[PDB]
């Protein structure tokens, strides 16, 4: 508990200082968010990736010079259902790193608070509610870890991998070498293994 | 309705932390001053009254301050 | 002593015309569930009133089956029929009949009126007739009875039995809070939501069930 | 203005020591 | 008493000194709310000794916790008393047992 | 996060799951009722399970 | 078990095994040369804040998500962004700073504003990349840094 | 042993018996495990825990209220909680609870 | 369409504090209706006597001793919470108890007095177990309902809370009947165990007199 709560007071003193201070500095740039998924169970879809995220730049429909939705709006659940039906891949989304007011943040790049459910005003400190929304997590976690009896939380390693569902197979960033058997035999620390549909 | 959920209140405002229209300045002269309440108290106390008013559509910052300037003649 | 609190009945809220609400203040402590629960059983189950409970109709012989010319299902005519509320005056069992042609709803303004009976919702609907030239003919048996009687627990060729909900209370429920007469914070207070189907206000069921509990306790009290 | 606060009850014993010397006074 | 136990609440209510427990043999010879006299049996006393015992009980003093220590007797006139018999029930005892 | 704060535990779940599970030849089974009142005077009367 | 690598990688602590990214395009820049741990800094110098950001929320998502508790990424790029906020100058241009000096980045961008807005040659800058403490520790205001810790020093 | 000792003594084995509401007199849908069970009275008690202060006497060096139930002093609004009001954006009541 | 209404048909004793009473006939749903509403009535709003005030000549709080008695004043006046007495024409009356040398203090040493009534005289009070000594105790006994805590509620004056209920454990039943050629009619069956000092008659009607009384009050005006 000393160790979570020191890291919560380093949190909040490192990250006291900014507030919502502008409605749209302008900006372009942004991040790109993409789902995510570890070993056949997506764990984030893209709809709560970017629900309540505003959009930066090229949020085009998979049809070729035709736009779903226009840029700088925020997405709702509706907004976010639609993206769904067309089943878009990834979405550049602006964030508050890549900002550029002085001081502060403004509140379209920042986007919704979570809190109230719309577009987030001017003057909520955003610093103080995300040091505490990281640091309450671990302390919480601690606390309740006698709950359990002390049993260790140990899952068995994975010898192999087998697909869930049929597709085409895809190997990205692999360097590998073929052994007497014909087998492929991976010599790349960072090959990665992606399962892609028809 | 209104004692319980502020909702409507801050509908009319847009604005969540634009509270200090509503306390500052109509609780403030209904409390202190002769300013009488517009809609009926319904033995509610103060602070309630004003919120009731924002909620229906009597108060706002700009009939405030319209008002002021009123009193500001003479 | 032997003395204890009364309410009088404090406040009757009317919601519409046959849903309204009740409020007692202040009981002693645990009579509020008593009187509640012994009213609401007294109500719900042993309350006497008439209504329909069998139906006769010439095309049909099957609760399952099938009649052309009608958009209601039968069994959403048992239904309707089962919701619809009757007054009766001087006659125990009533015998109603029902015929209608033509394309549109039917409601209980087509039923052959007869001496006794009376309808208090006439805007009530049986059917929907889509068929211009098709007719239905029909026979419905209204009885006076105590309390709901399924049709499974009881069981004329064609005759179908109808769930017969002779009493009128609709809805009944109670709840109780916490009052407070100076220096007293232990008694109670009665709120008790009523809805009827409409043959009488809900304020006359509470006396009704009230007055029968108090000639069920007439054999005991000394006074 | 000495039993505190709310706890109240019933006096079942009282002591008394008063310093050598100094004659004790009444119920001493 | 606890309906349920584990039979070692003897030993803690014997050895923990709250009860009074009868040093010699005998015979009750006399009991009170806050005393408990002994007649020695015979071949227990001192050659010169008068062959009584005299137990005197503790009665509402303060713990250091603010709570309440008393001392019980659990024997009547005239019974027969043997070495380590419980003669009386301290706090939170019932006839030399622990009862919390 | 998006997900809300008061969500009701134990005893409230406890008793609404066992409302609102269902179970085979039950007393009352294979019965047709006007609407959501029918059912809650079945159900305080005891007519049906 | 988790959360001392949370601590690490907010403090921006060093692998000590860095993995080694070729500094200049010729091999592309950003590349792996021997693999191992990456370095937040490297990462930062050859790629930009974007990368650097990604790669921080991802490692702390990871850490997070065994133990089942949601966290919004948003809180996190908030953090990282707050971590970064000093910059090294490597020319001076026509502004009063001198040389390689860990500045504001804010001052930077409202001279190079003016300096522009007057007609006269920016300056040209890197970023830096502390860990919570050095960064809370070093701001422009010291009654925080004082009432934070190590107060004799920054007294 | 327990099943065989319940039986012994005419009560159900499996332990559970049919219960009724005393408020309804209507009987619980199922078997109710019911028994007797040893229960402790700890000593943290709501009688003493229980305070409140609104104006009493303040610290000398720093002119703030005590601490203690004892010395009738305030309770103490500390880091978490300031941070927790900055959170929600209440700049008036922080401002109060710091000076007023 | 009618209404049978109970009668009280007979009353059982199979002691002197566990009886039986049984109401025929009832219609279908009334048994019920009536033995939860008479078993909540019974259980709290019954009458009865009790013990306020105990004052001993000897003694001058709770929490002190008297020579030549075995228990404390606490276990004496816990004893004397117990007893059970019956009153006829008047609310509070004033009982003497006297009492010396080796025997057990039990209800029966108490004065006899024309009115006041005692149920058990076997119960106990305390024990004496000196020769010289000897008790002389001073009892107020009061009517009422309920039970009124002593906090709620001279030097030598000690207060003992008051359990003025007299009724212990009531037990309902409803079972089938065959009255007049009728299936659905049933007959109610009550067990009451009380301390011995109400008569069962009595209680049931004095209950059903209370929520008459209480029920006149839904007539709608
Ligand atoms: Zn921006």
């Amino acid at each position: 508990t000393a160790n979570s709560g020191y890291l919560t007071r380093r949190l909040v003193d490192v990250a006291q200082d900014l507030v919502v201070t502008e409605d749209d500095c302008g900006t372009h740039e942004g991040i790109m968010m993409t789902p995510v998924i570890e070993g056949g169970d997506v764990k984030e879809p893209l709809r709560d990736r970017v629900l309540g995220r505003v959009t930066a730049e090229d949020v085009l429909k998979p049809g070729t010079a035709d736009i779903l939705v226009p840029r700088n709006t925020l997405l709702h659940e509706q907004w976010c259902d639609l993206l769904e039906e067309n089943s878009v891949d990834a979405v550049k989304v602006r964030s508050v790193v890549s900002c550029d007011t002085d001081f502060g943040v403004c509140a379209h790049c920042y986007g919704r608070d979570l809190a109230r459910g719309h577009i987030i005003n001017k003057g909520e400190a955003i610093g103080v509610i995300a040091a505490q929304s990281i640091g309450e997590p671990g302390t919480q976690l601690t606390m309740r870890t006698f709950h359990i009896g002390g049993a260790a939380s140990r899952a068995a390693a994975e010898s192999s991998i087998q697909v869930k569902n049929k597709g085409s197979i895809k190997l990205s960033n692999v360097k590998s070498v073929v052994n007497s058997s014909g087998k492929l035999v991976i010599t790349s620390r960072n090959t990665e293994l992606k399962l892609i549909d028809e | 309705m209104a004692r319980v959920t502020v909702q409507d209140a801050v509908e009319k405002i847009g604005n969540r932390f634009d509270l200090v229209l509503v306390a500052a300045r109509r609780a403030r002269q209904m409390q202190v001053g002769g300013k009488d309440p517009l809609v009926p108290e319904e033995n509610d106390k103060t602070t309630v009254i004003a919120l009731r008013e924002i909620e229906e559509g009597l108060i706002n910052n700009q009939i405030l301050d319209v008002r002021e300037r009123q009193e500001q003649q003479e | 002593v032997t003395e204890f609190l009364k309410p009088r009945l404090v406040d009757i809220e009317q919601v519409s015309s046959t849903h309204a609400k009740v409020t007692l203040e202040p009981l002693e402590r645990g009579f509020g569930h008593t009187l509640g629960n012994a009213l609401r059983r007294i109500l719900l189950s042993s309350m006497p009133g008439c209504a329909v409970t069998e139906v006769e109709i010439d095309g049909v012989l099957h609760e399952y089956s099938t009649k052309e010319g009608v958009q209601e299902d039968i069994l959403e005519i048992l239904l309707n029929l089962k919701g619809l509320a009757v007054r009766v005056q001087g006659k125990d069992e009533v015998i109603l009949t029902l015929n209608k042609s033509g394309i549109g709803p039917v409601t209980a303004a087509d039923i052959t009126h007869d001496g006794d009976v009376e309808i208090v919702k006439p805007q009530h609907v049986i059917c929907h007739l889509t068929d211009e030239n098709a007719s239905i003919s029909m026979r419905i048996k209204v009885q006076r009875g105590r309390g709901y009687v399924p049709a499974s627990t009881r069981i004329p060729i064609g005759r179908l039995l109808v769930d017969a909900c002779y009493s009128p209370v609709e809805r009944i429920a109670y709840n109780v809070e916490a009052a407070r007469v100076e220096q007293r914070t232990d008694l109670d207070k009665l709120v008790i939501e009523m809805e009827t189907n409409g043959t009488i206000d809900p304020e006359e069921a509470i006396r009704r069930a009230a007055t029968i509990l108090a000639e069920q306790l007439e054999a005991f009290v000394d006074l | 203005l000495r039993v505190p606060n709310g706890v109240s009850g019933t006096v079942i014993d009282v002591q008394v020591f008063t310093r050598d010397g100094v004659e004790k006074d009444k119920r001493a | 008493k606890p309906l349920v136990g584990t039979g070692m609440e003897r030993a803690v209510a014997v050895d923990s000194g709250v009860t009074a427990v009868a040093k010699r043999g005998g015979v009750v010879q006399y009991v009170d709310a806050s005393r408990i006299v002994i007649k020695v049996n015979e071949d227990e006393m001192y050659p010169g000794e008068a062959g009584i015992d005299i137990y005197n009980l503790t009665k509402y003093t303060r713990s250091n916790q603010n709570t309440c220590i008393n001392q019980m007797p659990c024997v009547s006139l005239g019974e027969p008393v043997e070495r380590g018999d419980v003669l009386a029930d301290g706090p939170s005892t019932d006839l030399g047992e622990l009862a919390l | 996060n998006g997900e809300p704060i008061i969500v009701p535990s134990q005893d409230v779940v406890l008793g609404l799951y066992y409302m609102t599970r269902d179970c085979v030849n039950a007393k009352g089974e294979g019965m047709v009722l006007t609407g959501p009142k029918e059912a809650e005077r079945l159900y305080r009367s005891g007519l049906a399970s | 078990g988790g959360l001392p690598r949370v601590a690490d990688l907010f403090e921006a602590r060093r692998p000590k095994e860095p993995a080694i990214l070729a500094e200049i395009s010729g091999v592309e820049r950003g590349d792996v040369i021997s693999d191992g741990p990456e370095a937040p800094h490297d990462i930062l110098r050859l790629r930009g804040v974007h990368a650097v950001t990604r790669y921080i929320v991802n490692e702390v998502q990871d850490v997070y998500r065994l133990q089942g508790v949601k966290i919004n990424d948003k809180h996190i790029e908030v953090i990282v962004r707050q971590m970064l906020r000093k910059a090294t100058i490597v020319n001076a241009g026509s502004s009063d700073f001198l040389e390689g000096e860990q500045v504001e980045y804010s001052r930077v961008k409202i001279a190079n504003r003016e300096l522009e807005a007057n007609g006269k040659v920016g300056a040209t800058y890197s970023r830096d990349l502390l860990g919570i403490t050095k960064a809370s520790l070093a701001t422009e205001s010291f009654i925080s840094a004082a009432s934070f810790q190590e107060t004799t020093r920054v007294l | 042993e327990i099943k065989e000792l319940l039986k012994l003594g005419d009560l159900p084995t499996s332990g559970q018996i049919r219960l009724y509401d005393g408020r309804t007199g209507e009987q619980f849908e199922r078997p109710v495990t019911v028994g007797y069970m040893y229960m402790l009275k700890l000593n943290h008690l709501v009688d003493d825990k229980m305070h409140a202060r609104s104006t009493g006497s303040y610290s000398l060096v720093t002119q703030q209220p005590l601490g203690g139930k004892a010395q009738f002093g305030g309770q103490r609004f500390g880091e978490m909680e300031v941070w927790a009001l900055e959170a929600y954006g209440a700049a008036y009541t922080l401002q109060e609870m710091l000076t007023v």
